[PDB]
């Protein structure tokens, strides 16, 4: 069973015995196809489960089959999981070609519609949308190369910038005004792809190249798509330098795409050439600068699927080698988290067993021995190792090398903000990514502080949905006052460095000790002359917040008064809920938490007039098995936890606490131990899961709240 | 007894180390004799110079003689021999000519007076210590001549001939002894053996270990060899310490055959028992340093047919490869200069860029005997073993943009004329020739031909670059034989009760003001004072703990055990070391410029409490003095945005470097002292190449100004600042302008750089 | 205190914290002042005499805490329990007598000075010094006594001579502890045993211990010593059943638990007493430590016995229930029980070389000092003829040996070179320590080698030459 349908290689023996079981059921498989797939989260099945109608990513976003596979008629489970994979990779790629013809008209126009634009990206997945795109515009500027190779030729390569520009301004016009969340993200990525062609394309019209053969246009990467190919898996083929590979057509789901760096393409470039070598990469450098990222973007380009084995105390041997020699049937790639923070024998472990499935990689270039047994390894199959200063000696002689030492940061957050529809996108990158460097260098260090690059893109994120709040506000007001709206004529007159500035303040702000608060201050002024941002006062709230006061007989002030502090930090606590889904009061213990936190519960209560119930669970009193639930050894039964049994309840809406605001306080100290099933949640999936396979949404008003006294051991994740 | 003991020692170890044996026999032999002196005061000083410490009225600044020559000069004088030895240096005139000599070592004139006549070995050691102080790059030749002096000057004749291990297998070693052949990376010594199984007739069985298949064939084989008397050989058996642990247990116990012979060839790693290193007989195989055979390594490496293809133009560029990696690979041995740190631009880089030749070339000459030079795809090998290969390794901008010099400077449609200058003025005017051939056995044979003087030119190092190696080299003999050779209490407390005298005492923290608070320049500084503060503290305390044990009266704490044992030791202490530091500094010397730090420090405080913030804008520190000295430069782009209104982004820094005397404090003008150049010569903001090894700028004025958004001229040069001489740690970039006449990329080649210190 | 981790300040927050330190001397005055005069409501002809009693033992104590601080040794601290268990002393040898004059009394009070304040010194200089604050005391608070009588040197108490706790005479105490070595050597293990007076005050202080419950004593001095032979033979005397768990490199913890829950069950259900010797040698692991830290403090584990042994340990604890004449039903019960009988059966002692200190008894062991290692000398070179008539006696003698006899015989003068060669052994191990070379611990079991070894070379050679001569 194991051999056919290689895929559940990657889940556990326990769990290939449970999917054995469950075999007729399949309610019961979503937590495998979450497992061995990239994005794929559950298959879409009619009423009567038995016919697979599509898949569905965690996003929501469903793909659905040209041709759906028939589970009765292919009773076996390896056999439909099989149909399974084949008609989704042929669904891909024919629903690939219907856009990329789509595009293609969309292309070569003068001018675009804005209407039928957001018409063809709805239609198609974001993956889709941004594969097109790239096919559209690698096709484009290969025939205007042609045209051109006559020598000394005038250059349609300017149209086809120019075609990029316009559809880069429709863009930015559209991600401006409210969208869906799965649009914007759509848009989001197609904007920062196009960027990256538009600065290419203006590479190659500053260095004036001719031919379509010229190394200046091998180096960046083409997209080919062959249509009359009767084979659907080989109709794309992606080509960068000498290196050529197929698509892998998996899903994805929705990723978040990276800006496409100049150490970005290094990189590419680079790992490119070692596959072409017929040998992994190892992007060594210090940790946080994107190196798993980089190699999960250029897997995810490549449309191979990445597992990225995260290499800590939570590192395991027999499920690793079992999921390796799955990476090995299958072909996805596998990219190795820090390895110099494994175990010395561990390490040697591992790096014997990689050094093996290396040699037969480059025999391949056929089985090697995996748990004896003999595997053909796939072709495309990839490895990848970051570290953080070596690689062991039998494995300096496999695996290329590259310095991932600094992404370029301006660049990043340059188009990051410009895919927010921010305008004058350079000069607020330029001035915030020095400010971050400041940051994480004169500020007094702390735990709980991180600059990091993922910091800079969450405030970048804050400040472009800020943004669009301001400007929703504003059209309200010019409908009340007026009936003259025009969203380029509010983005026009509308500051964006105070933007930023709110933005900074709202995320960082709050994580600030008594003392670095005007050293903050004091950096803006420096980045940021002149310009200032005052919070809005909910004037409403305030008062419900001193009404409260009094009748808890707690102090309320306002600003130098006493108690001023306090109300500053129940307000940003307000805040942070209004923009966060979780949350933590970090503070020495008797700070201000439970009081400002019930505190702004019954005055928001007595405000908006949403009743608020708070759970309030200490999480080291009770066992971890205990806080999110038991399993039967025997049944499987649910005895669902303290944490599970409130959340269930308030899903169940019995008594309509949907209606209500509820608050899962959970003061006490925090641990990686119980956290990391309660990760799930606190990220955009917001959904908790069960060991059983049962899964259960946050609904919105559920407001994860975290009350510690200090964060020693809390994962910066 | 001594020639065989090292002829029997030396053969296992560095070809450095060769000389540091060779002294301590020499040191042996010198005390078994009765007729020489004990020369105890001579081999202490010889050993314990650069510990007696000096002071700046202590140095003459006699005329001829650099700082550091003026100092070795009066500690010298500091013995009673050589107590005349300024007054004959000074009435001297033939001395200028021998200072700058080739090989002054074979000349030393006689200085030191004495009222007897000495022994050859005395008048020896005297030009020993003459060398040292004088010309301390020499000091290996002057080792060698002096262990030629005393053990017979045929002493080493064996090490330069090539390793008989013929005559070393047949007997002196038991078969039951394993030959082991450790060899540093980049080599293998598995062809010597093999050459030597098949003039002895012998059958070998060769096995290699990388996996647990690999252990069961090697059992095997030594199995089967211990009784048939055949040889056995296991290969890069460094990858399993453990199983070679479990072989030398088998061994250890086992009786061989009279023919029986086992070979381990073998990587230079500490991961290799100690066991086995002390139960079998040691070879070390080390390449030599040479460009020509780097060179005739890598076309023998490379297999004649496929240097030898349908493009007839393939061999010229296989031999710009060859010529490139050897200029690379012997670039490394010059760490400081020739780069930052020390690449493993090993055989698989040489290996992957031939094969990035091979199909490119074979993309572009699609089966054509012979392709145009112009349409030789110049830029894809450029950009491949900028980025790709060789540059993978390479993390630093700077040593990335000597790369693509390099790469830009051979690799061109220009190499293909006959008047291609592989290098220029090696030596005088003469300059290399790219050979006219266009097959690979004209290549081979040029390089045969090559004039075998390679100079640090050669490579395109200036030619200082062997004398700084040579004196590295000297520095670490003097290291490893003091190495090499209750009362250690009291020495402890003398020592401790000396540091606690030169540090000074304490240090005044700086008074907090709202406009000092304000003010970023304040902010940096005040956490400078109290970093130096809690350091200062936490050694004087430590110090204190220490002298206190040292008389009784405190017993010796953990904390306080590994303290002590790693001041015995001279290991710097890990609590003591907070701050960024050279590698190797030992205590001594970390004491030294922690004791200089705080001094600077003190002054920066008593300049702020004198005044504020605007008198603390004109102190002029040095940026080895601060803990964190990028710190320092951006506390100055703040302060004067903070001034001038400016966004930070939108600033950058111009270099002024004039004298200390004449510089004006302009508002925008920070003073940075103590700043050297590294391999040229700064006159009125004008860089000019030069030989001299280290320029000292009196005064670096750093100036903020608006970004002019101007294209920067051809003739300005981006210099990398170093904090330290092995430069491991960027602090920033500044740009100068190159004189007249001035090629930037030889400024890139010549690895031209500002250190802190 | 090792163990004691402090509290989460959340915690702190809400319970407030009093601290409860050692009483002061006044406290102690009174507190003890009337447990003094209960106790010496037993002889009322000696009732007048109970405060000046109070107030000498307070000053002795208050002078031992001033003196002897944790800072030199960890096990330095005196604690008021120290002078409960004083006051107890006193009782339980009060009780069964009916008349004693003042002298006896003070023998009785330094006595339990003694056994208390000075048994746990390692240096021999803070013994002299804590003999002479007890003299000095005795002096001043009690100045119409006959202090010959009251402090006589040889203070040594024991029970096994009379009926009674009343003090025996260092020699008769000797006829009588070799009469019951003879049986010892007769019935258990032979190996010769000579009796120091370091040994007779060593063998009082275990039994002494032995036969209160919840017994446990800190056997703590140098190997070879004879502290586990010394303990073997008071244990047997005594009737007591010598335990040590057989430990080698696979004796994990689990055969320590069971080791655990078998002497454990034999001295709280049978009833059988069980004395546990215990060494440094036998404890591979700190969680051995802190099970026998919880055995010393409960009385009893309870993580020993879970499920089935559990159950087979209540079926036990209800058999011996029924065969003494208690009728239990319930678990806890028996529970109750069973950790009653084995807190007044079972007798841990530990042997060595803040809790379980204050907690328990330690006894400087030591190492054979110059009078012990001189008896050894001659008691096993007895048997050949070390001697010489035409010995001249020298005109200075080394005196290595402070009773050796003014003329020193041949013997005499071969003995003490024998413990001089000992002494010269410590000091040259003591230089190579001081000079920082690796050093090696000499025991009295070389001294015993080398002993044998005399005896063997002298026996051999003498004889050869003699069968030649
Ligand atoms: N606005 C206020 N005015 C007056 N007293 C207040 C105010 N807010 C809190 N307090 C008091 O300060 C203390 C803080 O109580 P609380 O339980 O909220 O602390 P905490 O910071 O959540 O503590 P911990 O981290 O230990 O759980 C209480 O004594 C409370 O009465
Ligand atoms: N090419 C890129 N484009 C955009 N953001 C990036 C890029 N590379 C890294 N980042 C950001 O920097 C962070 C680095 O995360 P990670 O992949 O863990 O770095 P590393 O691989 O060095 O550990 C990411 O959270 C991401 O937000
Ligand atoms: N008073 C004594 N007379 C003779 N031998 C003794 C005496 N005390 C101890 N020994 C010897 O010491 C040896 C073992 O001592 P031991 O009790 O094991 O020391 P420890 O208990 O300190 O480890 C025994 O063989 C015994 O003969």
């Amino acid at each position: 069973e194991r051999s056919s349908f290689p895929r559940f290689y990657f889940v556990g023996d326990e769990d290939l015995l449970e999917i054995i079981g469950n075999s007729k059921n399949v309610a019961k498989l979503q937590k495998h196809f979450k497992k061995m797939f990239a994005g794929v989260s559950s298959i879409i099945l009619n009423e009567d489960n038995s016919v697979v109608l599509g898949i569905s990513s965690r996003e929501g976003e469903e793909v659905m089959f040209k041709t759906p596979v028939s589970i009765t008629e292919h009773p076996k489970i390896n056999e439909w999981l099989t149909l399974v994979e084949k008609e989704m990779r042929v669904t891909l790629a024919k629903l690939l070609a219907e856009s990329v013809t789509e595009v293609e008209i969309f292309g070569k126009a003068t001018s675009i519609d804005p209407n039928t634009y957001i018409t063809w990206i709805d239609k198609y997945q974001a993956q889709l949308v941004v594969l097109s795109a790239q096919i559209a515009w690698s096709e484009n500027v290969e025939t205007a190369l042609s045209s051109m190779g006559g020598g000394g030729d005038a250059a349609p390569l300017h149209s086809v910038l120019s075609n990029v520009e316009v559809t880069l301004n429709v863009l930015a016009d559209s991600v401006l005004m409210e969208q869906p969340p799965l649009r914007r993200r759509k848009l989001e990525h197609l904007i920062t792809e196009l960027v990256h062609q538009r600065d290419v394309t203006r590479s190659l019209i500053k260095s004036k190249i001719d031919n379509a053969k010229s190394f200046e246009w091998l180096s960046q990467m083409r997209f080919y798509f062959d249509p009359k190919q009767t084979d659907v898996l080989q109709q794309l083929s992606i080509q960068m330098a000498n290196a050529k590979f197929n698509y892998g057509f998996e899903y994805l789901g929705v990723q978040d795409k990276l800006v496409q760096t100049p150490l970005t393409d290094r990189c590419y470039l680079t790992m490119t050439q070692a596959l072409e070598a017929r040998l992994g990469g190892s992007p060594f450098g210090p940790a946080g600068t994107g190196k798993t990222e980089s190699v999960k973007a250029l897997g995810h380009q490549l449309g191979r699927f990445v597992l990225v084995f995260n290499c800590d105390e939570t590192f395991d041997f027999q499920a690793m080698g079992r999921i390796f020699v799955g990476l090995c049937q299958v072909g996805a790639w596998g990219c190795f988290d820090e390895f110099n923070r494994l175990e010395e024998r561990m390490l040697s472990a591992v790096s014997q067993q990689v050094q093996c499935i290396q040699e037969a990689l480059r025999e391949h270039s056929i089985t090697c021995e995996l748990l004896n047994k003999q595997v053909k390894v796939s072709p495309d199959m990839a490895i990848f190792i970051t570290m953080n200063p070596n690689l062991p000696d039998n494995l300096k002689k496999l695996f290329r090398s590259l310095a991932m030492t600094k992404p370029d940061r301006q660049l990043i957050a340059q188009v990051m903000l410009y895919s927010q529809g921010f305008r004058t996108a350079e000069v607020l990158a330029n001035k915030i990514v020095p400010f971050f460097k400041l940051c994480d260098e004169q500020l007094s260090s702390q735990s709980h502080y991180d600059f990091g690059l993922r910091a800079l893109k969450s405030v970048l994120v804050s400040a472009g949905n800020v943004k669009r709040e301001r400007i929703q506000k504003i059209k309200r007001e010019k409908e009340e006052r007026g009936e003259a709206v025009d969203e380029g004529e509010i983005a026009e007159n509308l500051p964006e460095q105070e933007i930023l500035i709110q933005s900074v303040c709202e995320t960082m702000v709050p994580k600030l000790v008594a003392e670095d608060i005007p050293l903050l201050f004091s950096l803006l002024s420096d980045v940021f002359p002149g310009v200032q941002y005052h919070r809005g006062e909910m004037t409403a709230l305030r008062e419900e917040l001193k009404k409260v006061c009094q009748e808890m007989y707690l102090t309320y002030g306002d600003g130098e008064e006493v108690g001023g502090m306090w109300v500053e930090k129940v307000l940003q606590l307000y805040q942070i809920t209004q923009i966060n889904h979780g949350l933590m009061m970090v503070g020495p213990s008797g700070s201000g938490k439970s009081m400002a936190w019930r505190v702004l519960l019954k005055a928001l209560e007595r405000l908006e007039g949403v009743e608020g119930v708070a759970h309030i669970i200490d999480p080291k009193a009770i066992s971890k098995d205990h806080l999110y639930g038991t399993l039967d050894p025997n049944t499987r039964e649910w005895t669902d936890g303290l944490f599970t049994h409130v959340l269930r309840k308030i899903i169940d809406s019995v008594r309509g606490e949907l209606q209500k605001r509820q608050w899962i306080v959970f003061d006490g100290d925090v641990d990686p131990e119980w956290v990391e099933n309660l990760n799930s949640v606190l990220d955009d999936n917001k959904l908790l899961t069960l060991p059983n396979g049962e899964r259960l949404s946050l609904p919105p008003n559920v407001r994860i709240m975290f009350e510690v006294q200090d964060l020693k051991y809390a994962t910066l994740a | 007894l001594f020639q065989v003991a090292f002829n029997r020692v030396a053969r296992g170890m560095l070809h450095q180390d060769h000389i540091t044996f060779a002294m301590l026999l020499a040191r042996i032999k010198l005390k078994g004799t009765v007729g020489e002196p004990t020369y105890d005061a001579e081999f202490q000083h010889f050993l314990r110079g650069n510990e007696i410490v000096l002071s700046a009225g202590s140095t003459p600044r006699i005329q001829g003689l650099t700082v550091e020559q003026a100092e070795a000069v009066v500690r010298l004088s500091c013995l009673p021999a050589f107590k005349d030895l300024i007054a004959k240096v000074q009435a001297d005139e033939q001395f200028g000519i021998w200072l700058d000599s080739s090989s002054p070592e074979q000349t030393v004139p006689y200085l030191w007076s004495e009222e007897t006549p000495a022994t050859p070995i005395g008048q020896a050691i005297h030009r020993l210590l003459l060398i040292q102080a004088f010309r301390p790059d020499r000091l290996l030749a002057m080792a060698h001549m002096f262990v030629s002096t005393n053990l017979g000057e045929s002493f080493m004749s064996i090490m330069e001939q090539p390793l008989d291990l013929t005559h070393i297998v047949g007997t002196e070693v038991k078969p039951n002894t394993p030959v082991l052949m450790c060899s540093v990376p980049g080599y293998d010594a598995s062809g010597h053996v093999e050459d030597l199984a098949a003039e002895q007739n012998t059958q070998i069985t060769s096995i290699a270990i990388g996996s647990a298949e690999g252990f069961n064939q090697a059992d095997k084989a030594i199995n089967t060899a211990v009784k048939s008397g055949r040889w056995v050989m296991l290969k890069n058996v460094h990858l399993a310490p453990g199983w070679l642990m479990q072989l030398e247990k088998k061994l250890h116990s086992l009786q061989p055959h009279a023919c029986f012979r086992l070979f381990l060839t073998m990587e230079i790693n500490p991961k290799v028992p100690v066991n086995l290193l002390r139960a079998g007989r040691i070879f070390v195989f080390e390449p030599p340093p040479g460009v020509k055979a780097n060179m005739l390594r890598t076309f023998s490496s490379i297999p004649v047919s496929r240097i030898c293809k349908s493009p007839n133009e393939r061999a010229r560029l296989y031999f710009l490869l060859a010529w490139f990696h050897a200029i690379i690979q012997e670039r490394l041995r010059y760490a400081p200069l020739g780069w930052s740190k020390k690449y493993e631009f090993g055989e698989s880089d040489l290996r992957s860029a031939c094969d990035t030749v091979d199909t490119w070339l074979d993309d572009t000459a699609k089966g054509r005997q012979n392709i145009s030079p112009d349409k030789i795809p110049w830029s894809a090998l450029k950009t491949l073993m900028a980025q790709s290969i060789y540059g993978g390794r390479v993390d630093n901008e700077f040593d990335q943009r000597l790369l693509n010099t390099f790469l830009e400077r051979l690799f061109t449609t220009r190499s293909f004329d006959s008047e291609f200058k592989l290098a220029c003025k090696v030596d005088g005017h003469k300059d290399i020739q790219m050979p006219d051939g266009i097959r690979r056995e004209e290549f081979v044979q040029w390089v045969e031909l090559l004039p075998d003087t390679q100079t640090p030119s050669w490579l395109g190092l200036p030619n200082n670059a062997e004398r700084v190696l040579l004196t590295t080299q000297g520095v670490d003999m003097i290291s490893k034989m003091l190495k090499m050779q209750p009362a250690w209490m009291r020495t402890l407390h003398t020592t401790a009760s000396n540091w606690l005298h030169l540090i000074p005492q304490t240090l005044s923290h700086l008074k907090r003001t709202v406009e000092n608070i304000k003010d970023p320049l304040f902010r940096f500084f005040e956490r400078e004072v109290k970093m130096g503060a809690k350091l200062l503290q936490d050694v004087r305390q430590d110090l204190a703990d220490v002298v206190q044990v040292c008389e009784g009266k405190k017993k010796q704490t953990n904390y306080l055990r590994t303290l002590i044992n790693e001041l015995v030791k001279g290991i710097l202490p890990r609590s003591w070391s907070h701050y960024t530091v050279p590698a190797g500094m030992t205590v001594i010397q970390w004491v030294s410029d922690f004791s200089e730090r705080i001094k600077q420090l003190q002054n920066i405080s008593l300049a702020a409490a004198s005044g504020g913030a605007k008198e603390l804008k004109n102190i002029h520190v040095c940026l080895g003095g601060l803990f964190v000295p990028e710190a320092y430069i951006t506390a100055t782009r703040q302060y004067v945005a903070q001034a001038n209104s400016w966004s930070l982004e939108e600033l950058c820094l111009e270099v002024n470097v004039t004298t200390s005397q004449g510089a004006t404090l302009d508002a925008c003008s920070f003073g940075v002292t103590g700043l050297k150049l590294q391999g040229a010569t700064c006159n009125n903001n004008k860089l000019s190449l030069s030989n001299a090894i280290s320029t000292a700028l009196p005064l670096t004025q750093l100036r903020w100004v608006k970004q002019t958004n101007t294209e920067k001229k051809a003739s300005v040069v981006t210099l990398p600042v170093y904090l330290n001489f092995t430069r491991a740690d960027l602090i920033f970039t500044v740009d100068f302008e190159i004189a007249t006449k001035e090629d930037p990329r030889s400024f890139y080649e010549r690895g031209v750089a500002v250190l802190c210190t | 205190d090792p163990g004691r981790k402090p509290l989460s300040h959340r915690f702190l927050r809400h319970v407030p914290v009093v601290y409860v330190d050692y009483p002061g001397p006044a406290s102690l005055t009174q507190i003890y002042g009337t447990f003094n005069r209960a106790m010496l409501r037993l002889i009322p002809s000696l009732r007048t005499y109970a405060e000046p009693l109070t107030a000498a033992m307070v000053e002795f104590y208050t002078m031992s805490q001033e003196r002897f601080t944790q800072d030199t040794q960890p096990h330095y601290i005196y604690s008021p329990r120290e002078m409960t268990r004083w006051v107890r002393g006193i009782f339980e040898a009060l009780r069964p007598l009916e008349t004693l004059p003042v002298e006896g009394l003070i023998r009785i009070w330094a006595h339990e000075a003694l056994r208390l304040f000075q048994d746990r010194l390692v240096e021999d200089e803070e013994r002299r010094w804590t003999d002479e604050n007890i003299d000095t005391v005795a002096l001043k608070h009690f100045p119409n006594i006959d202090r010959e009588k009251a402090m006589s040197r040889p203070i040594l108490y024991s029970n096994w001579l009379s009926k009674d706790y009343i003090p025996v005479d260092q020699e008769e105490l000797r006829d009588y502890v070799k009469a019951r070595l003879k049986v010892f050597y007769e019935e258990e293990l032979d190996v010769p045993l000579v009796l120091f007076n370091e040994v007779l005050d060593h063998v009082l202080r275990i039994d002494r211990i032995f036969r209160q419950p919840q017994g446990h004593l800190l056997l703590i001095g140098v190997s070879g010593a004879g502290k586990t032979t010394l303990s073997r033979f008071v244990a047997w005397m005594n009737g007591l059943s010598v335990y040590q768990i057989k430990v080698h490199r696979k004796y994990t913890g689990e055969d320590f638990d069971e080791d655990l829950r078998t002497v454990l069950r034999r001295s709280g259900c049978k009833n059988e007493k069980i004395a546990f010797i215990m060494d440094e040698s036998n404890v591979l692991d700190s969680g051995f430590l802190e099970r026998m830290n919880t055995l010393l403090a409960n009385g009893e584990v309870p993580g020993l016995f879970e499920g089935d042994e559990y159950a087979t340990l209540m079926t036990q604890c209800k058999e011996g229930a029924q065969k003494e004449g208690l009728m239990l039903d319930s678990h806890e019960e028996l529970y109750k029980w069973f950790t009653s009988q084995v807190i007044r059966n079972l007798h841990v002692v530990f042997t060595m070389n803040p809790a379980l200190f204050n907690r328990c008894v330690l006894n400087w062991f030591g190492d054979w000092s110059t009078e012990a290692l001189y008896q050894v000398g001659k008691e096993f070179t007895s048997k050949m003829d070390l001697e010489k008539p035409n010995y001249i006696v020298p005109d200075y003698m080394p005196v290595v040996y402070d009773k050796l006899p003014q003329p020193p015989s041949h013997r005499e003068a071969i003995v003490n070179s024998c413990v001089f060669v000992h002494q010269t052994l410590h000091q040259a191990n003591a230089r190579l320590a001081k000079r920082g070379g690796r050093t090696m611990a000499i025991t009295p079991r070389h001294y015993l080698d080398f002993i044998n070894h005399y005896a063997n070379l002298f026996h051999e050679k003498r004889s050869e030459l003699e069968e030649q001569q």
